[PDB]
């Protein structure tokens, strides 16, 4: 879930 | 009295974060799908999607936000995104034209423009009155970014797990703000209370947007014009 | 001999469908996100997403396609979309410049442009050689649209349920094509065989694209630049 | 599944 959000919070 | 070193650091972290994530040149706007006069949905979806990325990066320099669990960060961003966007947009809003002036005439958005992106006066009327009231408060840059960080680290959002911790960081930011106003803002003796009420306005704006977005995201000929980020963030995906 | 009335009707239905779903002015391209020299991903994603809508509408005038179950229609479109797009793009491809010329210089796509959209020469080399071979076949408009309708109504696609029926419509279109060539195409005595081999080329192009798209759709900083239609159609959602 | 495809095939 929330593939892009996760990505943009890492780094 | 005066502000502690810790509060000065927080203030400097916040405005540097705003400066890094907000471009007064608005020059990235040429890369959105162009506006047309639901003709404005593609351009405005791109604008919001771009703004969501900025808000994520701003969040990302908020001291302590990162130390929260990734789920809490997603919860906080999903429910506060449209409010931060409404808040940050006040920097382009102008009372002289009653709209948001970002580029030339192509990138100026009046009420009729947003109408042609699937939204009614039920949202637009309180939204523009919100921008008007907030612009007349004439906030210092420090208060503006403080307000955005306070709005995002609200623990009364659906989905948050560690209320204790988020409310704690929200409280420390409120005390920095309340102190900065009483020390460095002449005549701000009632300003903070009004800012806290602006937050309440944002909640009512949030809910009517959430309603209107639902009705448009439920029609595939319209939701196909949105972006993946917009759908992920504004959807009830959980 | 000559073509039956039924085959003339099919031909007229097909070219009218192509004319309605393909704009030689390329004037809608100004509404995509503009190209920049993965800098070309946003513009090219918009181009493909727009092309998918066209292909759906073209499919929609293919006699008998609609009478298939909605699941068969989705199966046929999902696996054949990129092939129809590769096929229809030959109308803008030009051997003089070895690229696709749609607008002015902004809307001309050479190999380096597609490189900056996340694709390697492993796809681009056979793709451009495909466009070259297909353009030198100098197909009549009737053969071009016939080939697209035959490619889409292939029953050897994953997911199709009523093979019998789809293969039947595909067979009748092949016989119209084979007959139109032998009657109205001077020296086309080996043309049809070569067209059938172009279809096989499309399958190999399809698979290498499907591989390269996977690697880019699996990186969220890239798949966020795609569109909802592209993700739905090119994803393995089933 | 395939919310947009369905929509664009109807009408
Ligand atoms: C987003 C920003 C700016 C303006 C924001 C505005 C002014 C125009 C109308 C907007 C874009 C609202 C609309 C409700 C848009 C149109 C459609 C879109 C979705 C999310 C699809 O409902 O929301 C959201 C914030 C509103 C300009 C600038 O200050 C940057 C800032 O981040
Ligand atoms: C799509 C069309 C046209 C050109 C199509 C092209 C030429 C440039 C390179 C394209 C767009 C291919 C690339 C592999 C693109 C770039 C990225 C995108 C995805 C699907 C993201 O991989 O595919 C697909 C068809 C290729 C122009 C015109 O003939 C209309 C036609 O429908």
């Amino acid at each position: 879930r929330h593939k892009i959000l996760h990505r943009l919070l890492q780094e | 009295h005066m502000l502690s070193d810790e509060q000065m650091q927080i203030i400097n972290s916040l405005v540097e974060a705003h400066h890094k994530t907000y471009d007064d040149s608005y020059s990235d706007f040429v890369r959105f799908r162009p506006p047309v006069r639901l003709s404005m949905l593609p351009h405005l979806a791109d604008l919001v999607s771009y703004s969501i990325q900025k808000v994520i990066g701003f969040a990302k320099m908020i001291p302590g936000f990162r130390d929260l669990t990734a789920e809490d960060q997603i919860a906080l961003l999903k429910s506060s995104a449209i409010e931060i966007i409404m808040l940050r947009s006040n920097q382009s809003f102008s009372l002289e034209d009653m709209s948001w002036s970002c580029g030339g005439p192509d990138f100026k958005y009046c009420i009729n423009d947003v109408t042609k992106a699937g939204h009614t006066l039920e949202l637009l009327e309180p939204l523009v009155k919100f921008q008007v009231g907030l612009k007349k408060l004439k906030l210092h840059e420090e208060e503006h970014v403080l307000l955005m960080a306070i709005c995002l680290l609200s623990p009364d959002r659906p989905g948050v797990q560690d209320h204790v911790r988020i409310e704690a960081l929200q409280d420390r930011l409120c005390d920095v703000l309340q102190a900065y106003i009483r020390i460095q803002h002449p005549g701000g003796r009632l300003l903070y209370a009004k800012m806290i009420q602006k937050l309440a306005d944002l909640r009512s704006l949030n809910e009517e947007h959430s309603k209107q977005y639902r009705s448009l995201s439920f029609q595939p000929e319209h939701s196909m014009q949105l972006t993946p980020l917009v759908l992920e963030v504004f959807g009830s995906e959980v």
